[PDB]
């Protein structure tokens, strides 16, 4: 599982993969791992399949009867409290990796982090799962803050797709939604025409000279491609 | 007979009458009045002092419930110490779990539904308090009215008391659209010294509170020297 959000001027950008894995078999290839808790705002969800589904669906019932008694939106930091709260009172029995990201007329795009150790961090731009540990020096290089909406959906495609290219636990798809004060856009790009992949990397198409002929000299040839020759 | 005599009983045209008599506790108490003022709201109610050796600040009907909300009461005093204390518990909630200040509108419909709570049980008697609930959240200045029945009301001005049908024809002179928390504050004190007579009690004072953007938002007490003397 790699996710991750993004905040621009306007709104925040969610992204992820789908690949839900029982240790080494994809059980799914084509999870949603962007789960909707008001119209506006999202939950990124990582670890454990079970017992973040249940915390999110427990959020999203407590956080729609809180909408129809005040009579006005839902600001994302009420949102991000509920999991914190849940996150922390069962952290010794849950697996849970939650990024929460939104949109609020008050506040704009507000990004909250919520690690498995119960935590609150608000942030720019949040990383999360088992795959997130390659997008660290990904986004100290090549992220620059201040983008448009079209350019941080393109970006966050393009850092889901190095993700999930080196980590074995993720793969498949890439769900990405904007949320703003227009209506949330979703876009799923399958991983044929994905913005990153090795196998046609133009670096890695020379094989490593492993398996050298039977010669005469120390003078490295390449690879045994055939019997004869 | 014993068709008053507790609350789960209905009159005979539909009526509860330990609610209304509740509603004479509130009638036979000291002068409350409010006024919303475009920027805040401003809440002065006038302290019968029974004695002359009471400390200035005893007996205040005015308490703060949250840092931009407070509730003032009017009808028996330990009655509605049980409405502050109750709402204070409402607004504590909305900021330790929804991490957010409570509503006006929000804050005045908890109340309303702890005031009906005791009116429909057989065992509990409903409250001999009018909570006058006046707030500043994220919705503007809000000013609202809890009677002992658990009917809440936006309003612009109220009286509430003894003399609230000869204030409320005092606050019909005001404005409330131009009407600013600075000259609020000698107008309403005005009113409770020209409503109130003084050939039955000798012992009455004034308190006044507010919340506006003068304040920075915050529910608070007069600078002594703002009051009018008399
Ligand atoms: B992602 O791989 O972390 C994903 C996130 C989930 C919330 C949709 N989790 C899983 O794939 C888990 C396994 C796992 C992998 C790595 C870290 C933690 C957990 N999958 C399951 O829990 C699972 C396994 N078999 C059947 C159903 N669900």
């Amino acid at each position: 599982t790699t996710i991750l959000a993004v905040s621009y001027n306007g709104g925040v950008v969610l992204a992820a993969d789908s690949r839900t894995s029982s240790g080494t078999y994809v059980v799914n290839r084509a999870s949603n791992k962007l789960t909707k808790l008001t119209k506006k705002i999202y939950c990124c969800r990582s670890g454990s399949a079970a017992d973040t589904q249940a915390l999110a669906e427990r959020v999203s019932n407590y956080l729609g009867s809180y909408q129809t008694d005040i009579g006005a939106g839902v600001n994302v930091a009420t949102a991000a409290n509920l999991f914190q709260k849940m996150c922390y009172m069962n952290r010794w029995n849950i697996s849970a990796g939650i990024i929460v990201a939104g949109y609020d007329p008050i506040n704009g795009g507000s990004v909250y982090s919520i690690p498995s150790g119960g935590s609150c961090v608000k942030l720019d731009y949040a990383l999360g799962g088992s795959g997130s540990i390659f997008l660290y020096s990904f986004f100290d290089a090549n992220y620059k803050p201040g983008m448009s909406k079209s350019e941080c959906v393109a970006f966050c495609q393009r850092a889901v797709a190095h993700a999930y290219s080196r980590d074995g636990s993720s793969g498949g798809l890439i769900r990405t939604i904007t949320l703003d004060a227009d209506e949330p856009e979703d876009q799923t790009i399958p991983w044929n025409r994905s913005p990153y992949c090795m196998e046609k990397d133009p670096k890695y198409v020379t094989q490593a000279t492993q398996n050298q002929p039977f010669s005469s000299s120390a003078k490295i040839t390449g690879n045994r491609m055939s019997s004869t020759g | 007979s014993g068709h008053d005599q507790s609350t789960d009983v209905f009159s005979a045209e539909g009526r509860v009458f330990q609610v209304e008599y509740a509603g004479k506790a509130v009638d036979n108490s000291s002068t409350a009045v409010a006024a919303c003022c475009k920027d805040g709201v401003v809440v002065a109610v006038e302290k019968v002092h029974t004695s002359r050796m009471l400390e200035k600040g005893s007996n205040n009907r005015i308490h703060a419930v949250d840092r931009q909300a407070g509730i003032c009461i009017c009808g028996l005093l330990p009655d509605g110490r049980a409405i502050v204390s109750r709402a204070r518990q409402e607004a504590e909630n909305s900021r330790d779990i929804f991490a957010t200040p409570i509503r006006g509108s929000v804050l005045a419909n908890r109340v309303g539904e702890f005031m009906h709570a005791y009116t429909t049980h057989f065992a509990y008697r409903p409250f001999g308090c009018s909570a006058i609930i006046a707030s500043y959240a994220d919705d503007g200045p809000q000013l609202f009215v809890s009677d002992p029945s658990g009917t809440v009301a936006g309003y612009y001005g109220v009286a509430l008391g003894k003399a609230k049908t000869v204030a409320k024809s005092e606050l019909e002179k005001l404005d409330f659209s131009s009407l600013t928390c600075d000259e609020a504050v000698g107008k309403l004190a005005s009113i409770l010294h020209e409503v109130h007579d003084k050939q039955k009690d000798k012992l009455y004072e004034v308190e006044v509170a507010w919340v506006c953007d003068k304040s920075d938002r915050k529910f608070v007490h007069v600078p002594a020297d703002m009051v009018p003397a008399e």
